[PDB]
C-alpha cells in the first residue's frame, strides 16, 4: 500500500478539507473518535484505506493530513470541532496574521517564516509512509494565504519530494461569493508559480458551486458550508479510487497518466451528476446521469465543451451502476451531441464503476441517490475561463492599480508581467490544440 | 431600465436597432468594454463568448450564435452537408459541390469526367467548362475553394430574359424559434443572361456594369411585384412555387446546428439574423446558394425588420413596459 | 486576537472620540465602570480588539486621550463614560495649541509627543498582535492638527509596519472657529497622504448641511454634528468587533480599497439619517437603506459622487433582513448606475452584513467610498488657503513659531498634486 | 462501442471503451529569491526611516 498526505492551505483549503475528511469518515465508517469498529487489524493496516488513514496502537484512525492557515480563526473551529479528536495538534499549524489577500505578503513575507516549520511537520507524516505516492493540495486562488504561500511550498515540494506526484484542487474566483478586489491578480501569480510543480489540478469555480446549489438545492443564498459539502462529493468522487480497493485511478500518477496527455495543460473539467435536494420526495438512470455530464449547468467549471476538444475522458461512477448500462448511455450520447477529440488523441472513455451508493453528510442538503457519475474530461473548452480571469488582470494592471500593495512587500513589478506572459502562453497553447 | 453596448460599428442593421432601442427611454448605451451589460452588438470576428454569462445579477444577451458559421462559410456550409446525416447525401436542394484545396480534388474530377453539359464554379470567382481553367486560378490564391455545379438553366424574368436570385432575413431567437421575414427581395441582373456581367448578380457587381436600373430600382424587385409576375406569366403563386422549397431549406439548416449552437441550458442567451440566397431554375426548383451570417438589408425594409428584431428578440428577454414574421415550427 | 490603539486629541478628536467610546462600548454591552451586562456574548468574541480585559471581568478601552490644554479632558472624565478609561492615559499640557498647527507640531506639541508616545509603547507591548492606530482629531485646530500628525509621523517611525488610520474632520466656513482654518488644514493633508494609509474625510460643511436641510435643525450646534460623527464611526468599524465577518481588519481595508497610496481619502455615509432625540417608528426597507446611503445627502464629506467616479466601494447593513435582497440592492446600484464605477477595477464594490444593529434602529446601512469626487474638498480648502496666502495675511501668527514661507508654498503644491491626481482617475 | 481491460473485485470494477483511434530551481535558488525580496523590503523601510529622520 502506498500513502498519500494531502495539504490543505488557507481558508478555503482548510474548511473544503473539514468537508472532505468528514465525507471519508462516514464513507468509511470512521467514528469521530477516530474508532473504526469495521477494521479487524488494530494498529496496523494493508488495507485501501490506509492511503489516507495511519492506525494508533489504541486503534485511532488518523488522516494523513496537515492543515496550514496564516491566522488562527480557521483552523481553532477544527481544533474544537466535532472532528476535534481525529487529528492531533501537530497537523494544525496557524499562525497570528493573515496575507492581507496579498500573493506578495503570503509568498514572501510571510511565507519565508514558516515555510521551514511546515515542511518538518510534513516530513513527519512522510516519515510513518512505507511507500509515499505524493500530496493532494487544497487551496484557493483569490487568498493571499493561499494563493501565495501554497506557490511556496509546491516549490519546496518538488526539492524535498522529487519523485513524489502533486494534485491540486483550487478554488478559482467568483464575484458572487469572492472576497477580495485583487484576487485576479493572486489567481495569475500563483498559476504562473506553481504550473511547472503540479501534475494535475482540479478547478472549481465558486459560481458553478453557487449556481447549483440555487437550482438544484432550492437554496436561496448559498453559504460556505453548502458549497463545501457539494465540492466534497466531487473531491470524494476523484479520490475514492485512491480509498477503496479498485483498477482505475490507483495511485496519483493515474492522473496524469490517464488525463494529462500534454504536461503544461493539466486542468480536468470535472462534472458532476445528480445533484437532488435532500427536502423532497424520482432516481436517475445510468443514461440520464452519464447524459448530464455533458450539460453546462452540471460543470465545476462553466464553459461550453461543444466548443473545445476533447483530450482525455474519464467516468467515475458509484451506486448501482453495471458495465452494459455505461456502453448503452455512451453510444447513445456519442451520437446526438458533437463530442470531437483532438486528431492525436483516440475517442476514448476510461470508466471505474464503485458499487457503494455516494455517502451523503446525515441532515445535509443533498439527498442519497442510487447511482451517480463524476466526469473528468480534458477539454480545451477550460481555456475560456483562463480568458475571462486573464482579462481582468490586463483591466487593472494597465493602470498599475493595488500594484504598490505587492512591491511593498518585497515583489518586483516585473513578476505582475512575468506571469501575465506565462498565461498568454498558456492561452496559446490551448488554441493550437482546440483548432 | 436595460443597458446594451456596441462593437459592429459597420453593421447597417444594428445601427438602427441601436437607434430605436435608445427612442423607447428604456434602454441605455455603454462604452463598449463595460461588462455591466444586458445586450451586446458584437464584433463579426472572434467576438469573446466566453466572457459573457458570468455577471451576477445580469441577464445577458447577444446578437450572434456561436458555432453558426459553419454555415455561414463556403468550405464549412459543404462540408455540413456532405457529414450530416441530417442533410446529404439526401439534400438535393444544394448544388453538387467539391472543397479543393489551392481532398476533395480527386472525388471532383471523378464527377467531371464522368459527366464528360459540364459548366462549373469556383468561389471563396470563376466559371469554366473545362475542369483544368478552374484549378489553375485556384492554385494562384492561398484561400480555400469551393467548386460547384453552375445552374446551367436558371429561371429567366420576361421581358429582359435576365437571371436573379432571392435573399430571404431569418431571425432565431433565444428560444430556438426560426422566424422567417414575410418580405423578401429578388437581385436581378440589368443585362440579358447570356448562355456563352449578366452571370453574377450582386448589386454591387451591377453598378460596375449599369446596363439598366430604375427594370426595378437598384435592381430590387420585391414579392409583391414578383408574386403578380408568377401569377400573370407561369399561373402559379410566389408562396406555392418557391417559398415552400425556401421553408423548407431554412427549416433544415438551422435544425441541422440547433443541438450544436443552443443557448437552451447555457450561461448566456444568442440570437442571430442570417441572410439566405436562393436560386430558382426553369422548372420553379429553389436552389440553396449560401448562409450569411451578417446581411445587411433592402433600404425599403431596414425600418420594418429592425424594428421586429426589437420586438421579437430583444424585449422578449427584456420586455419594456399581427407579425412581419412567418414562425417556422419544430 | 487584533488590537488597535485608539488616540484622540486636541478637543474636536476628544469629542467625537468620547462619543465614540461610548456608543460602542453600549453596543458591546460595557457599562460605564467597564463590566459586560449583555445578553448575547457576540458582543465578545472580538471585544479585545478595542478593549484589555485587566482583572475583574473589566474591559477597559484600548484608548489614549491627548491635548494641549487640560479643559477638554476634564469634561471627558467628568462624563458618563469618563470613569471607564485607563486614568495614565491622559496625557495633557496646560499651555494650549490657540488653533496653531505651528504650535501644535513645532513648539508645544513637541514637548509634550515623547509623554504620549510613552503610552501608546505601553498597550502596544501588550498585544498579542497589534494590527495598527486609529486617530481621532480635526485639521482645523492647533492640537489635533499640528500635533495629531506628529504623533502620527513619529508612530509610523517606531511602528512602520502597522495600519494607520485616521477620523480627520475637515473645517467649514459654515462651522468655523478661526480664520487660519484653511493654513491648518492644508498643512495636516499633506502630512496624512505620506502617513496614512486609510483616512476617513469627515467634512463639517456635509455634517452642518445634513442637520439643516435633512434634519431640519435650525441651529444644529456640535453635538448634533457629533450624533452624525457618531453613528459613521460605529459603522465603519462594525466589520472590525463583530464575529462572522470574515475577519476584517484594517489591512484589509486598505488593500482592497486602496488603488495607488496617495488616494486613500474615503467618503463615509449613513442611512437612515436620524437626529438626536429624533427617533422614527418604521425602519427602512432594504431598497430605501441602499438608495439613501449612494445619495449625495447621505455623504459626511461635502462632495456630489455624481461629479466623479468610484474606485471602490465598502457598504455594512446592521440587522435582520433578507441578504438576498441585499445582494440584489446593491447589484442593480452598479448595473444601474455602473457609468459612476471605473471599469478598470472589475467588482470593486463589497457588501457585508451584520445582525446585530445599532441603538435605536432595526436596521441601517453605512457606505464607505473612495471616490474622485472628494477632490472637490481639497480644491474647496487650497482655494480659501490661496485666498489668504496670496496676501501672505495671517501668517506671522506661524513665522513667529518658527516656520517659513516655503514650508506653506510646498503644502500647497502638494494638495494641487494631490487633486490633479484624482482628476488622472476620473478618465479611465 | 468496444470494450477492454475489465476488471473485476468486490467493490466495483472498470474498463476502457474505445471508439475511433487517434489520426527545476534548487534549494538554494529559492533561497536566492525569498531573501532577494526580504533585501528590497528593508532597503526600502530604510528610505522611509530615512525620509522621517530628515
Ligand atoms: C467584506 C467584509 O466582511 O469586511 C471587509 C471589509 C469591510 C467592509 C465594510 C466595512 C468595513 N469596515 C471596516 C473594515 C472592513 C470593512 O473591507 C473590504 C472592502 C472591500 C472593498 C472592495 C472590495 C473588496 C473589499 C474587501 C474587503 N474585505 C476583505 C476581507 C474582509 C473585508
Ligand atoms: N468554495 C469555497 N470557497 C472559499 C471558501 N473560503 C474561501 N473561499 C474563496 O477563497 C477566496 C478567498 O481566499 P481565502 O482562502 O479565504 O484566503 P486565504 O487563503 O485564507 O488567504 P488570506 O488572504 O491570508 O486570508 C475567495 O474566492 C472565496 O470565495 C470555502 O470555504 N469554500
Ligand atoms: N452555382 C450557381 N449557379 C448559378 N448562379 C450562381 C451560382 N453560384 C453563384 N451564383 C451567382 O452569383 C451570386 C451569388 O454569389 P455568392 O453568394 O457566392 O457571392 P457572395 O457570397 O460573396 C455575395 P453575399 O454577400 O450575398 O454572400 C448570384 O448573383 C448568382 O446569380
Ligand atoms: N464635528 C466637530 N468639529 C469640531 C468639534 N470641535 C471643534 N471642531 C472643529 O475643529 C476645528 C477646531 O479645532 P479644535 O479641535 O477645536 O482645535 P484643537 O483643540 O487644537 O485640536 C474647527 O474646524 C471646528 O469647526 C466637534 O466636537 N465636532
Ligand atoms: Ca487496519
Ligand atoms: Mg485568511
Ligand atoms: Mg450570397
Ligand atoms: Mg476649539
Amino acid at each position: 500500500m502506498r500513502e498519500c498526505i494531502s495539504i490543505h492551505v488557507g481558508q478555503a483549503g482548510v474548511q473544503i478539507g473539514n468537508a472532505c475528511w468528514e465525507l471519508y469518515c462516514l464513507e468509511h465508517g470512521i467514528q469521530p473518535d477516530g474508532q473504526m469498529p469495521s477494521d479487524k487489524t488494530i494498529g496496523g493496516g494493508d488495507d485501501s484505506f490506509n492511503t489516507f488513514f495511519s492506525e494508533t496502537g489504541a486503534g485511532k484512525h488518523v488522516p494523513r493530513a496537515v492543515f496550514v492557515d496564516l491566522e488562527p480563526t480557521v483552523i481553532d473551529e477544527v481544533r474544537t470541532g466535532t472532528y476535534r479528536q481525529l487529528f492531533h495538534p501537530e497537523q494544525l499549524i496557524t499562525g497570528k496574521e493573515d496575507a492581507a489577500n496579498n500573493y506578495a505578503r503570503g509568498h514572501y513575507t510571510i511565507g519565508k517564516e514558516i515555510i521551514d516549520l511546515v515542511l518538518d511537520r510534513i516530513r513527519k507524516l512522510a516519515d510513518q509512509c512505507t511507500g509515499l505516492q505524493g500530496f493532494l493540495v487544497f487551496h484557493s486562488f483569490g487568498g493571499g494565504t493561499g494563493s501565495g504561500f501554497t506557490s511556496l511550498l509546491m516549490e519546496r515540494l518538488s526539492v524535498d519530494y522529487g519523485k513524489k506526484s502533486k494534485l491540486e484542487f483550487s478554488i478559482y474566483p467568483a464575484p458572487q461569493v469572492s472576497t477580495a478586489v485583487v484576487e485576479p491578480y493572486n489567481s495569475i501569480l500563483t498559476t504562473h508559480t506553481t504550473l511547472e510543480h503540479s501534475d494535475c489540478a482540479f478547478m472549481v469555480d465558486n459560481e458553478a458551486i453557487y449556481d447549483i446549489c440555487r437550482r438544484n438545492l432550492d437554496i436561496e443564498r448559498p453559504t460556505y458550508t453548502n458549497l463545501n459539502r457539494l465540492i466534497s462529493q466531487i473531491v470524494s468522487s476523484i479520490t475514492a479510487s485512491l480509498r477503496f480497493d479498485g483498477a482505475l485511478n490507483v495511485d496519483l500518477t493515474e492522473f496524469q497518466t490517464n488525463l494529462v496527455p500534454y504536461p503544461r495543460i493539466h486542468f480536468p473539467l470535472a462534472t458532476y451528476a445528480p445533484v437532488i435536494s435532500a427536502e423532497k420526495a424520482e432516481q436517475l438512470s445510468v443514461a440520464e446521469i452519464t447524459n448530464a455530464c455533458f450539460e453546462p449547468a452540471n460543470q465545476m467549471v462553466k464553459c461550453d465543451p461543444r466548443h473545445g476538444k476533447y483530450m482525455a475522458c474519464c467516468l467515475l461512477y458509484r451506486g448501482d451502476v453495471v458495465p452494459k448500462d455505461v456502453n448503452a448511455a455512451i453510444a447513445t450520447i456519442k451520437t446526438k451531441r458533437s463530442i470531437q477529440f483532438v486528431d492525436w488523441c483516440p475517442t476514448g472513455f476510461k470508466v471505474g464503476i464503485n458499487y457503494q451508493p455516494p455517502t451523503v453528510v446525515p441532515g445535509g442538503d443533498l439527498a442519497k441517490v442510487q447511482r451517480a457519475v463524476c466526469m473528468l474530461s480534458n477539454t480545451t473548452a477550460i481555456a475560456e475561463a483562463w480568458a475571462r480571469l486573464d482579462h481582468k488582470f490586463d483591466l487593472m494592471y494597465a493602470k498599475r492599480a493595488f500594484v504598490h500593495w505587492y512591491v511593498g512587500e518585497g515583489m518586483e513589478e516585473g513578476e505582475f508581467s512575468e506571469a501575465r506572459e506565462d498565461m498568454a502562453a498558456l492561452e496559446k497553447d490551448y488554441e493550437e490544440v482546440g483548432v | 431600465m436595460y443597458t446594451f453596448v456596441v462593437r459592429d460599428e459597420n453593421s447597417s442593421v444594428y445601427a438602427e436597432v441601436s437607434r430605436l432601442l435608445l427612442a423607447t427611454g428604456q434602454w441605455k448605451r455603454l462604452r463598449k468594454d463595460n461588462p455591466r451589460f444586458n445586450l451586446m452588438l458584437g464584433e463579426r470576428n472572434r467576438l469573446p463568448f466566453g466572457r459573457l454569462g458570468h455577471e451576477p445579477g445580469l441577464v445577458q444577451l447577444v446578437n450572434y450564435y456561436r458555432g453558426a458559421d459553419k454555415l455561414c462559410r463556403k468550405a464549412s456550409l459543404v462540408k455540413l452537408i456532405k457529414t450530416s446525416p441530417e442533410l446529404s447525401e439526401s439534400c438535393t436542394w444544394f448544388p453538387e459541390s467539391y472543397v479543393i484545396y489551392p481532398d476533395e480534388r480527386e472525388v471532383f474530377l471523378a464527377a467531371y469526367n464522368r459527366r464528360r453539359g459540364n459548366v462549373w464554379i469556383a468561389k471563396s470567382i470563376l466559371i469554366s467548362s473545362e475542369a483544368s481553367e478552374l484549378l489553375d486560378f485556384i492554385d494562384e490564391q492561398g484561400q480555400v475553394h469551393v467548386i460547384q455545379k453552375y445552374l446551367e438553366k436558371p429561371l429567366l424574368l420576361e421581358p429582359g430574359h435576365r437571371k436573379f436570385d432571392i435573399r430571404s432575413w431569418v431571425l432565431v431567437d433565444h428560444l430556438y424559434n426560426i422566424y422567417l421575414y414575410r418580405e423578401g427581395v429578388l437581385r436581378t441582373s440589368s443585362e440579358p443572361y447570356n448562355s456563352a456581367t449578366c452571370h453574377l448578380t450582386n448589386h454591387c457587381i451591377q453598378k460596375e456594369y449599369s446596363k439598366n436600373y430604375g427594370y426595378e430600382e437598384g435592381n430590387e424587385m420585391f414579392f409583391e411585384e414578383f408574386n403578380q409576375y408568377l401569377m400573370d406569366a407561369l399561373n402559379t403563386t410566389l408562396e406555392n412555387s418557391i417559398l415552400l422549397q425556401i421553408k423548407h431549406i431554412i427549416r433544415s439548416c438551422l435544425m441541422c446546428i440547433e443541438p450544436a449552437i443552443s443557448t437552451k441550458h447555457l450561461h448566456y442567451q444568442s440570437f442571430q439574423l442570417f441572410g439566405f440566397d436562393f436560386m430558382v431554375d426553369e422548372e420553379l426548383k429553389v436552389w440553396l446558394i449560401e448562409v450569411n451570417g451578417a446581411p445587411a438589408c433592402a433600404q425599403k425594409l431596414y425600418a420594418e425588420l429592425c424594428q421586429g428584431i426589437v420586438d421579437v428578440a430583444i424585449s422578449s428577454v427584456f420586455p419594456l413596459a399581427t407579425s412581419i414574421f412567418i414562425k417556422l415550427h419544430h | 486576537m487584533r488590537e488597535i490603539v485608539h488616540i484622540q486629541a486636541g478637543q474636536c478628536g476628544n469629542q467625537i472620540g468620547a462619543k465614540f467610546w461610548e456608543v460602542i462600548s453600549d453596543e458591546h454591552g460595557i457599562d460605564p465602570t467597564g463590566s459586560y451586562h449583555g445578553d448575547s456574548d457576540l458582543q465578545l468574541e472580538r471585544i479585545n480588539v478595542y478593549y484589555n480585559e485587566a482583572t475583574g471581568n473589566k474591559y477597559v478601552p484600548r484608548a489614549i486621550l491627548v491635548d494641549l490644554e487640560p479643559g477638554t479632558m476634564d469634561s471627558v472624565r467628568s462624563g458618563p463614560f469618563g470613569q471607564i478609561f485607563r486614568p495614565d492615559n491622559f496625557v495633557f499640557g496646560q499651555s494650549g495649541a490657540g488653533n496653531n498647527w505651528a504650535k501644535g507640531h513645532y513648539t508645544e506639541g513637541a514637548e509634550l509627543v515623547d509623554s504620549v508616545l510613552d503610552v501608546v509603547r505601553k498597550e502596544s507591548e501588550s498585544c498579542d498582535c497589534l494590527q495598527g492606530f486609529q486617530l481621532t482629531h480635526s485639521l482645523g485646530g492647533g492640537t489635533g492638527s499640528g500635533m495629531g500628525t506628529l504623533l502620527i509621523s513619529k508612530i509610523r517611525e517606531e511602528y512602520p509596519d502597522r495600519i494607520m488610520n485616521t477620523f480627520s474632520v475637515m473645517p467649514s466656513p459654515k462651522v468655523s472657529d478661526t480664520v487660519v482654518e484653511p493654513y491648518n488644514a492644508t498643512l495636516s493633508v499633506h502630512q496624512l497622504v505620506e502617513n496614512t494609509d486609510e483616512t476617513y474625510c469627515i467634512d463639517n460643511e456635509a455634517l452642518y448641511d445634513i442637520c439643516f436641510r435633512t434634519l431640519k435643525l435650525t441651529t444644529p450646534t456640535y453635538g448634533d454634528l457629533n450624533h452624525l460623527v457618531s453613528a459613521t464611526m460605529s459603522g465603519v468599524t462594525t466589520c472590525l468587533r463583530f464575529p462572522g465577518q470574515l475577519n476584517a481588519d484594517l489591512r484589509k481595508l486598505a488593500v482592497n480599497m486602496v488603488p495607488f497610496p496617495r488616494l486613500h481619502f474615503f467618503m463615509p455615509g449613513f442611512a437612515p439619517l436620524t437626529s438626536r432625540g429624533s427617533q422614527q417608528y418604521r425602519a427602512l426597507t432594504v431598497p430605501e437603506l441602499t438608495q439613501q446611503m449612494f445619495d449625495s445627502k447621505n455623504m459626511m464629506a461635502a462632495c456630489d459622487p455624481r461629479h466623479g467616479r468610484y474606485l471602490t466601494v465598502a457598504a455594512i447593513f446592521r440587522g435582520r433582513m433578507s441578504m438576498k435582497e441585499v445582494d440584489e440592492q446593491m447589484l442593480n446600484v452598479q448595473n444601474k448606475n455602473s457609468s459612476y464605477f471605473v471599469e478598470w477595477i472589475p467588482n470593486n464594490v463589497k457588501t457585508a452584513v451584520c445582525d446585530i444593529p445599532p441603538r435605536g434602529l432595526k436596521m441601517s446601512a453605512t457606505f464607505i467610498g473612495n471616490s474622485t469626487a472628494i477632490q472637490e474638498l481639497f480644491k474647496r480648502i487650497s482655494e480659501q488657503f490661496t485666498a489668504m496666502f496670496r496676501r501672505k495675511a495671517f501668517l506671522h501668527w506661524y513665522t513667529g513659531e518658527g516656520m517659513d514661507e516655503m514650508e506653506f508654498t510646498e503644502a500647497e503644491s502638494n494638495m494641487n498634486d494631490l487633486v490633479s491626481e484624482y482628476q488622472q482617475y476620473q478618465d479611465a | 462501442m468496444e470494450v477492454i481491460e475489465l476488471n473485476k473485485c468486490t467493490s466495483g470494477q472498470s474498463f476502457e471503451v474505445i471508439l475511433k483511434p487517434p489520426s527545476d530551481p534548487s534549494l538554494e535558488e529559492i533561497q536566492k529569491k525569498l531573501e532577494a525580496a526580504e533585501e528590497r523590503r528593508k532597503y526600502q523601510e530604510a528610505e522611509l526611516l530615512k525620509h522621517l529622520a530628515e
